């Protein structure tokens, strides 16, 4: 390591670039000569043989191919001889391979076979392609190569229904394209651009092949890109074992098994090199070096090479010359042209009169362009990307029939179009470039390129190439084009920025990762094999054989580069790397080092435009331009005019940039060559450059200066500026009409509202008023609105309402439309808050809420600024005004109640020896809190609050209670509430063995199925719900005494009535208050919560007096917590997380060495990536293990039993994780290590904080968002699991403090900061959640009339809240008549949306009632819309067919979500599965879970996650069924019913009708029952009856499992039916027909329901139907739960007098085959 | 000619410079100075908050004057000092000694709560006097709108002394509302002007609480290179939002659109 040294980068460079020349010299072929001449010299190349012809190879038949991949190659017979030889290794293995050849020998169907066989990988078994498998990367160096292979692999492959397609432009709107290209083409740099953020969720992980063509380019300036992208995909195939197959095709060229090793090619199985031999075409070759070094003579010598050159070849072959301008393309053609003219030679270019002279003719009067027009005749052409693309297919099709004889053209041509021409000429080797600011020579791959252009394929014995250059340049075009150009590495110049790019990602954090990753470098091949041409003495090689040394010398120069810069913290004694957000913008907007430097030191937030065209024109990229004095005439008057001025002289470049900028805004058109193409230059830099800046002070929050930046942004993408009429905008309009408009100079957005006629008039041209009228409307236009909802007094809530005011049109928006919102302060100079906002075309009409917290203070401010300003949009604005004159503060908070200095309280207090034995040996005596409070809760009955932050004990304060009611009354009941289904279990169990194991009360958990929930509080002392289950029943308290007999109702974390299903906790509270003072036996009520700053509200709400509310603050935890919050300053969340990684360690290291740790994390994922990132860090604190407070060996009776190899190992380095994808053994044995101290840091992920049953002395909060995938967007940690997660930094018998460190995003510290350090404001939402409640209360009779309803708020705690914070509610005064209307219009909204669903009937305007429909949603749970959808849809003839469609469409299945990845899977399954559906969107929630149903029907087994989907399907689906049932019933049709109660029964054992009733047989083969079907039974019964001997001899099966399958059949329900038809002779028409029906129990209910596939304990429910069977008509039905007898009344009416036959039917919900079918008649009369 | 010298002239328009070194004003934000009075006491005590300030500095030119109305009210018990609550942009335009305003004052719904205090204009020059034309502007406004009271409202000047800014306000004496309102002599020293026609007033910069700017509905403020579309008739809503800096691209559209010509 030390001592290093630091290198100079530049001195390592070689300047040249692709024109640097390794080898001393250069090889001919024999029969090559040269010929000296007029000042110029000639050599030529004579054509080579073709190699005949190996020893066993010949062609190989399309036939011969494997079966699969013939229809890629449909129409060709055999394969050439390169396809022959690679078949094999490209189709048959996935080894990575190199294929060098000459240019046009094959190699695009080699990567075509690659690509097939990686095809193949994925077909199903229907023969379509898993195009959600895989991609596919080909990388092509030109873009115009780029859209050449998207439409020829796209027309290849099409027949495998396989997306090709190149990557079009922006893509921070554009990305959809991506998950759905299989095979995306692109340039290196955009493959760099891409991986370089990857962020995610990416789709680069199902990258599986990349294709690296022309890899030759590595010897480029642009060779670097290559090695960062082949590195980056190697070393990432180490880290996440995902293997890439990598397949290079190369010019032939040496170093190209150094190439091969770059891309770990096997030698011996993956490298084949193809010398010029295997030219398609032979080659001539002609090299013409100039010596004449005067700029005009050699000027017109290149034209006299040029002319004698096309003359040996006029009338003969078809000539193609080269040139490197669109400008000389037609200048030289026609120089040639006009000198045969001179000369009177053109006639031996066309044929006195062919077919081909008119061909041209008729064609080129016709052809629309002047260049063209003027040569076509004579049989020349020209070709550029300055002209049409249906004249240059015009060229291009003329040429390809032989028309034209001379064709001029650039490059492009040679990349992007399949023309070749017997003769080409490259007429010069000089090109003019921007970046380097001079005239430099081709680039070798634009030559090869060319050259291999020569030669048609088909026509042509041979092609004739013919170079000319100047003569000091022969050696090298020689070499180029004779096998003998090394290929090296030219990547030592940019490895500075490339070395960032990895730090940014991740993948390099120290000195050490970054050797590593050097090591996969092409360049690190080459300086192991020529030391001496990278700047290696041989001496140094030597004594650092592996260029260790080296390697950390580069990466140390680098790092110190980075760091002098800004990018980058470099600590040198430890080698570590830090990430910056200037790195990341440097890498990610693909900026040099050096700019972003600059951009920092210039940038600051007062910047003029005058500055800032000033920062953008010192950009390094800029940095080899210079002022010529041929153009300084042309800039000072440019400059003399420009809009925005310039403060430097025009002798400074910077000043010539700057005016370039401007001219290109304004569109100029300028004379200087050079010129121009500096522009371009400038410009297509600017575009990332600026969205840098842009960036830069967009998270700086300056408010002024991202106005300013993200304009430019905008004027230099639409090429106008402001000061223009936004309409020229829309490019299909006549710039004259505009111009127009802009000449009278009125603002633009009267325009709007004003008519189609007075357009016209105004402008003056009504011929078309009602087109700009048109473009007024599409132009994107926002209206903002605001509901200010106060938090505190220095917090303050906003819901920004957004609503699209304009037509939209794909044609001119695309599918989306993207903003930015920004909350500036008073003065429009700090963004106090900021996020994107993208408007989807599916939801361009409809209103989008936005809501964010911003901060307040007093005296208050005057107003804030919401502008919507647009992402693309010049003038594309608007402004809300948010002023504050209005704004009703709520009231600060009162003080805590003082925490009283008392005697700690012994156990002994309780003075009860069987009421101490809970408590006795856990510790002597309570704490502070539970002190205070015990005389109230223990020696009173007065309803109670405990507020007191999260671990103070709170809970034993309701035990408190719970223990003064067992003396009161020894079968009292207790009702607790906890809003977490994990923490009611945590509550069971403690309380099962406190209150039911050594007090010998009931204990009881409400599992939310209805009666036996029911049987739960009838018998139990304590009953433990969370808030839903106990809505169910608590509704029903009228007819159920065991509701309102309740002595004691807990609550729990009650502060939870503020966060998102807090509706439900404030109304079961409010009914247990309205219960109490009905029947005027109060009921007692305990209310535990987190510290809250408004206690008093919720206190007065539950009935607490003053002196029974204990409201403290959170200084008062007994187990002091030392809090801190540190920010972070990156906006992109995966960097952020990557500058968070170290400061996790450091901060254990610092808080809690040796005692244990808990970090929480976003997401499931991030809990491995941070457990391995902590034990690497360990381990280069050389502290490997310390961790690990166990054993090597005590540890693994523990491990052996997990599945999770990396678990095993970070366990045994001591680091655990939790996520909810381990086995709930797995967690268990994490938590069981680490609460014994054996491992001291566990990673657990957010989702799980509230389920943890571990505690910890330091608790890391490592981030605060998570990302949502509904959403496609990060949502902020609800501030209650963040006071859950401190809470877990609390060991009351262990540590003298908690410690906690929260790293947030550096926007997010002051709100931690308030709503921490201080008690917590908790609101109402119920005003938001009223329906379903409001339904309920008019269920039970409740409420009657719309005045009942209105008391019915008086008893909420959102109601007490509306005085308080008027605001929040969108009330302007407290005043009566204010909150009587607030609360009317609440009214009657609520009972219109009901009574508009029919659940309720609504008559005088006044009194309501409940509808069938309302009670069914009512009893059983479900969601009022849910049951009118349910109420639309079904039908008389509705089967198990839509049953389960109609089911699926329940809101309660809205939430479902949608994976990208299972896309491909649900198509699958929707054909493996029974029913089909109707034109499914695979996106939709509810036709997802409509084939979760079907999949567990059939019980096939899925994934873990589509099986905890298939678990929360699962608990909702009886009461949607059984409500279908009492729908279908109430509506009289018999077939529907009868099948939605074989619904219930299909669901509970997870079987269709169809199935055979012993599939519900435990253990039992569904082989082995067509075993049963072959020897007498089809039923359960059959099996009970049947001999013991031969019973354990039938089923092929265990014993243990005889048990089993005994327990099933002795709780099969076995019942007896009796009926009689009461009085069945004076029955009358029209008259009472009671039928009695009588069901006793073989048995017992010897426990309940057996469905070990259903997730719920379930109790057997029955129907009694009496049907028509004949006429689908159901005329009565009872619902019954059995015991031993029961006995049942069905009612109905006598029909017309029979001659009536009916139908009994006795129908179960959880078992199949206990059917029973009764007819029966009455004759009536 | 001298046929041995052949000089082309070459354009140096004058406001390119004026608008470098109107983005250097920010720097004088940072040490604003308020002359105290030694004249001494006169009723009102006005407090300017700096943010406003601090902007009206920043959108402000060295050479033209611009020019803001004064609105504001006293502290609840406190009828003695006036707060200066809004700064009011109409459209304008300005030379090195005056501001050219519309005839018709600010109306506003948020206005209508406080009450007109007067007016505030930039100055190249610190001057040991009110101008003239200063005491005629303020004197014929009085004329033509009685809620301007001549004790309640002032005249701040704020001065571009090197460096810095240096504010001073004055009000107008009974004896100077009469020589201005009648007063038609634009330059420096007309007849009949003198001293007595005005007094200085107690002006407290304060950070305790934040003004507010208005400016048009529809327009920007500065006209001063759209002149010819200014006029003492014309008519302006106003708007809750804050002013664009002299130099921004709405005030200037032809210098961008015929510089792209062609």
């Amino acid at each position: 390591l030390a001592p290093r040294q630091v290198l100079d980068l530049e001195d390592l460079v070689f300047t040249q670039g692709s024109h640097f020349m390794a080898n001393k010299r250069c090889q001919l072929p024999d029969g090559s000569f040269r010929r000296q001449r007029k000042g110029y010299e000639e050599v030529h190349v004579p054509a080579l043989k073709p190699k005949p012809f190996g020893s066993e190879e010949q062609l190989l038949p399309v036939e011969k191919l494997p079966k699969y991949a013939q229809a890629g190659f449909e129409g060709f017979k055999t394969l050439n001889r390169i396809q022959s030889k690679l078949y094999r290794a490209a189709l048959e293995t996935d080894e990575n391979l190199l294929l060098c050849a000459p240019t046009g020998a094959g190699k695009t169907n080699v990567a075509l076979m690659c690509m097939l066989r990686e095809i193949g990988k994925h077909i199903n078994m229907d023969g379509t392609i898993n195009v959600d498998d895989f991609k596919i990367i080909y990388i092509a160096p030109m873009r115009s190569l780029v859209q050449e292979m998207v439409g020829s692999f796209g027309k290849r492959l099409a027949t495998y229904g396989i997306t090709v397609a190149e990557l079009t432009g922006d893509h921070q709107l554009c990305k959809e394209e991506i998950s759905a290209t299989q095979i995306i083409v692109c340039t290196p740099e955009k493959w760099d651009i891409i991986t370089r953020k990857g962020g995610e969720r990416t789709y680069t992980q199902l990258v599986r092949l990349i294709i690296l063509d022309e890899i030759h380019l590595l010897h480029d300036d642009r060779g670097p890109v290559l090695e960062a992208l082949v590195a980056r995909a190697i070393r990432n195939i180490e880290m996440t074992q995902e293997d890439v197959r990598l397949i290079g095709l190369s010019a032939t060229l040496p170093n190209y098994e150094d190439v091969a090793t770059f891309l770990r090619v096997d030698p011996a199985k993956g490298l084949f090199y193809f010398d010029n031999s295997f030219r398609p075409v032979p080659l001539e070759q002609t090299y013409v070096g100039i010596t004449e070094k005067k700029a005009i003579k050699r000027f017109q010598i290149m034209n006299e090479i040029v002319y004698e050159k096309i003359m040996e070849h006029a009338g003969k072959n078809q000539v193609l010359v080269f040139v490197h301008s669109r400008k000389e393309t037609g200048k030289t053609a026609r120089a040639i042209r006009d000198m045969c003219l001179e000369k009177d030679t053109l006639g031996l270019f066309l044929r006195e009169g062919s077919a081909s002279t008119e061909v041209l003719r008729t064609e080129a009067e016709q052809c629309k362009n002047l260049e063209l027009k003027d040569l076509l005749p004579y049989g020349f052409a020209i070709h550029h990307a300055g002209m049409t693309r249906v004249d240059r297919t015009l060229v291009e099709d003329l040429f390809a029939d032989k028309h034209i004889q001379v064709l001029v053209s650039t490059a492009t041509l040679a990349w992007g179009v399949n023309l070749p021409a017997h003769t080409v000429i490259i007429k010069g080797t000089q090109v003019y470039s921007p970046e380097k600011g001079r005239w430099t020579e081709l680039g070798a791959l634009d030559i090869l390129q060319m050259l291999g252009r020569a030669g048609r394929p088909q026509y042509d014995t041979k092609g004739e190439g013919i170079l000319i250059t100047s003569h000091g340049e022969l050696q090298y075009y020689l070499s180029l084009l004779n096998q003998q150009l090394p290929i090296e590495s030219q990547m030592v110049s940019k490895l500075p920025d490339m070395l960032n790019a990895e730090i940014v990602l991740g993948n390099v954090q120290n000195a050490k990762d970054a050797v590593n990753w050097l090591g996969y470098a092409y360049l690190y091949i080459r300086m192991l094999r020529s030391p001496t041409l990278y700047g290696i003495s041989h001496d140094d090689l030597k004594g650092d054989p592996l260029l260790d040394q080296r390697r950390l010398d580069l990466v140390h120069t680098a790092a110190l580069m980075l760091d002098k810069n800004n990018l980058v913290k470099y600590d040198k004694k430890t080698g570590n790397f830090q990430v910056t957000e200037l790195g990341r913008i440097a890498s990610h907007y693909y900026i040099t080092n050096d700019t972003v430097q600059t951009y920092n030191q210039l940038l600051k937030p007062t910047l003029s435009e005058i500055e800032l065209f000033r920062v953008f024109s010192l950009s390094s990229e800029f940095k080899n331009i210079t002022v010529r004095e041929e153009e300084k005439l042309e800039l000072q008057k440019l400059l003399e005019r420009v809009p925005i001025p310039v403060k430097e002289s025009i002798e400074e470049p910077s000043a010539k940039i700057n005016v370039l900028l401007q001219a290109f805004i304004s569109q100029l058109k300028l004379e200087g060559f050079a010129l121009m193409a500096d522009m371009v230059y400038v410009t297509q830099s600017a575009g990332r450059l600026m969205r840098a800046i842009f960036e830069i002070v967009l998270n700086r929050g300056w408010a002024q200066l991202t106005d300013k930046t993200l304009n430019l942004c905008k004027m230099i993408d639409k090429r106008m500026w402001q000061s223009m009429c936004p309409l020229r905008q829309f490019r299909k309009l006549p710039e004259e009409v505009v111009k127009k408009i802009e000449k009278k100079n009125f603002p633009f957005e009267r325009l709007y509202d004003l008519n189609h006629n007075e357009i016209g008039e105004l402008i003056r041209m009504p011929k078309m008023g009602k087109t700009i009228h048109k473009y007024v409307h599409l132009f994107p236009k926002l209206e903002l609105s605001v509901h200010l909802q106060p938090i505190t007094r220095s917090t303050l809530k906003v819901e920004l309402t957004i609503t699209p005011d304009f037509q939209w049109d794909e044609k001119v928006h695309g599918s989306s439309e993207a903003f930015w919102i920004l909350v500036e302060d008073v003065d429009s100079e700090v963004i106090l808050h900021h996020e994107y906002f993208l408007l989807k075309a599916k939801y361009a009409q409809d209103e989008h809420l936005i809501t964010f917290f911003v901060p307040v203070f007093e005296p208050l401010p005057p107003q804030y600024f919401i502008r919507v300003v647009s992402d693309r949009w010049l003038s594309c604005e608007t402004q809300l005004p948010v002023s504050f004159r209005h704004l009703i503060l709520p009231e600060k908070y009162p003080p805590p109640t003082e925490l009283l200095d008392l005697q700690p309280l012994p156990v002994s207090a309780l003075r009860n020896s069987a009421f101490e034995s809970l408590y006795q040996d856990k510790f002597p005596f309570f704490n502070p809190i539970q002190t205070q409070v015990f005389n109230t809760v223990y020696n009173s009955d007065d309803n109670v609050f405990v507020g007191a932050p999260t671990g103070s004990g709170k809970t034993i304060c309701a035990e408190f209670a719970i223990l003064r009611m067992l003396l009161q009354s020894s079968e009292g009941r207790c009702v607790y509430i906890t809003p977490m289904e994990a923490l009611a279990e945590q509550v069971y169990m403690d309380w099962y063995e406190k209150f039911q194991d050594r007090l010998n009360k009931k204990v009881v958990l409400l599992t939310g199925e209805t009666s036996t929930d029911l049987k739960l509080l009838g018998k139990g002392n304590i009953i433990i719900s969370t808030p839903e289950k106990w809505d169910i029943l608590s509704r029903r308290w009228k007819q159920r005494k065991n509701v309102q007999n309740i002595n004691l109702f807990v609550v729990d974390e009650v502060h939870l009535i503020g966060g998102e299903n807090g509706p439900v906790l404030e109304v079961i509270c409010s009914r247990m208050r309205y219960i109490s003072s009905q029947i005027e036996r109060p009921i007692r009520i305990v209310a535990l919560s987190s510290s809250l700053s408004n206690a008093k509200d919720v206190a007065h709400w539950l009935g607490c007096s003053a002196t029974s509310t204990f409201n403290f603050h959170p200084n008062v935890r007994p187990v002091p917590l030392e809090l801190h919050i540190q920010g972070f300053n990156i906006s992109h969340t995966q960097t952020r997380l990557l500058s968070m990684a170290k400061p996790v360690y450091h901060a254990i290291t610092k808080h809690s060495p040796k005692k244990p740790v808990i970090v929480f994390v976003p997401s499931r994922k991030q809990t491995r990536l941070t457990a391995i990132d902590i034990l690497t860090t360990c381990a280069a604190d050389i502290q490997r293990q310390r961790f690990l407070h166990c054993t090597e060996k005590d540890l693994i009776p523990y491990l052996e039993k997990l599945s999770d190899s990396t678990l095993k190992e970070t366990l045994l380095n001591g680091v655990g994780y939790l996520h909810e994808g381990l086995s709930p053994m797995e967690r268990r044995l994490v938590e069981q290590l680490f609460s014994s101290g054996a491992i001291q840091v566990v990673v657990a992920s957010r989702s799980l904080c509230w389920g943890m049953n571990v505690a910890a002395h330091l608790v890391i909060i490592m981030d605060t968002q998570y990302y949502n995938g509904k959403i496609h967007a990060y949502v902020d940690y609800p501030i209650y699991d963040v006071l859950q997660m401190v809470g877990h930094a609390n060991r009351p018998l262990q540590d003298d403090e908690g410690r906690c460190v929260i790293m947030c995003q550096g926007s997010k510290k002051d709100f931690f900061k308030k709503f921490l350090y201080e008690p917590l404001p908790v609101e109402s939402h119920l005003d938001h959640c009223m329906h379903d409640h409001f339904n309920a209360e008019i269920v039970t009779k409740t409420i009657e009339n719309k005045q009942d309803a209105v008391d019915y708020l008086t008893w909420t705690f959102l109601y007490r809240r509306m005085t308080q914070n008027p605001n929040y509610y969108n009330l302007q005064g407290i005043s009566h008549r204010h909150l009587s209307d607030h609360l009317s219009e609440l009214v009657e909204q609520t009972l219109s949306d009901l009574e508009q669903s029919k659940c309720i009937s609504i008559e005088d305007e006044m009194d309501v009632a409940p509808l069938n429909l309302g009670m069914i949603a009512a009893y059983y749970y479900i969601n009022y819309t849910t049951i009118e959808l349910f109420s639309m849809s079904l039908n008389a003839k509705t089967k198990v067919r839509g049953l389960i469609e109609i089911i699926s469409n329940a809101a309660e299945y809205e939430n479902i979500p949608i994976r990208h990845h299972e896309d491909n899977l649900l198509r699958q399954l929707a054909q493996k599965v029974p029913h089909k559906l109707n034109n499914p969107k695979f996106n939709d929630p509810h036709v997802k879970t409509n084939l979760l149903l079907q999949a567990h029907l059939s019980r096939m087994q899925l994934s873990a996650e589509l099986q905890s989907d298939t678990e929360e399907i699962l608990s909702k689906a009886i009461r949607l069924i059984q409500a279908c049932v009492d729908v279908l019933s109430s509506n009289g049709w018999l077939s529907p019913a009868l099948a939605a109660m074989e619904l219930a029964q299909m669901v509970t054992q997870a079987m269709w009708s169809k199935d055979s009733y012993l599939k519900q047989l435990p253990h039992f083969t569904s082989e082995h029952i067509k075993r049963c079907t072959d020897k007498g039974v089809e039923s359960v019964f059959d099996i009970m009856e049947m001999e013991d001997e031969e019973r354990n001899a039938l089923l092929q099966l265990t014993d243990s499992q005889i048990a089993d399958v005994a327990r099933f059949c002795n709780r099969y329900p076995n019942i007896e039916l009796s009926y009689e038809v009461v009085d069945k002779d004076s029955i009358r028409s029209g008259g009472p027909v009671v039928v009695l029906v009588q069901l006793e129990r073989e048995e017992e209910v010897t426990g309940p329901v057996i469905a070990p596939l259903f997730p719920q304990k379930r109790e057997e429910g029955w129907w009694v139907v009496i049907g028509d069977a004949k006429s689908n008509s159901l005329i009565s039905i009872k619902r019954l739960t059995l015991q031993q007898k029961a006995k049942v009344k069905l009612d109905f009416v006598a029909p017309a007098t029979g001659a009536h036959n009916y139908t009994l039917y006795f129908m179960s919900d959880a078992y199949m085959g206990c059917d029973q079918e009764y007819k029966f008649s009455v004759d009536v009369k | 000619p001298l046929g041995s010298m052949t000089q082309t002239f070459s354009s140096k328009t004058e406001w390119r410079v004026r608008a470098i070194s109107a983005a250097n004003l920010h720097l004088r934000t940072n040490h604003i100075y308020v002359s105290s009075d030694d004249i001494k006491e006169t009723g009102y005590t006005y407090i300017l908050p700096k943010n406003v300030l601090k902007k009206f500095i920043c959108i402000s030119d060295l050479r033209a004057q611009i020019a803001g109305y004064l609105y504001g009210v006293s502290p609840p018990d406190n009828p003695q000092v006036k707060e200066i609550r809004c700064i009011v942009m109409v459209p304008q335009w300005g030379t090195h000694q005056t501001v050219h305003l519309p005839g018709q004052l600010p109306q506003h719904e948020y206005l209508k709560e406080m009450e007109p205090l007067g007016w505030i204009h930039t100055q190249p020059n610190e001057s040991p006097q009110l101008s003239p034309q200063d005491v005629t502007t303020h004197a014929k406004i009085m004329a033509d709108n009685p809620s301007w009271d001549g004790e309640k409202t002032i005249i701040i000047t704020c001065s571009f002394t090197p460096g810095s800014c240096t504010l001073t306000a004055y009000k107008l004496t009974p004896s100077g509302y009469e020589w201005g309102r009648q007063n038609t002599d634009k330059g420096n020293n007309p007849k009949g002007y003198l001293p007595s026609h005005y007094e200085r007033v107690q002006m407290l910069l304060s950070d305790r609480f934040l003004g507010f700017f208005m400016v048009p509905a529809q327009s920007s403020w500065n006209y001063n290179f759209m002149g010819v579309r200014h006029d003492p008739n014309m008519k302006y809503e106003l708007q809750l939002a804050n002013p664009k800096e002299f130099y921004h691209e709405v005030h200037r559209p032809s210098h961008f659109l015929n510089f792209a010509l062609l």
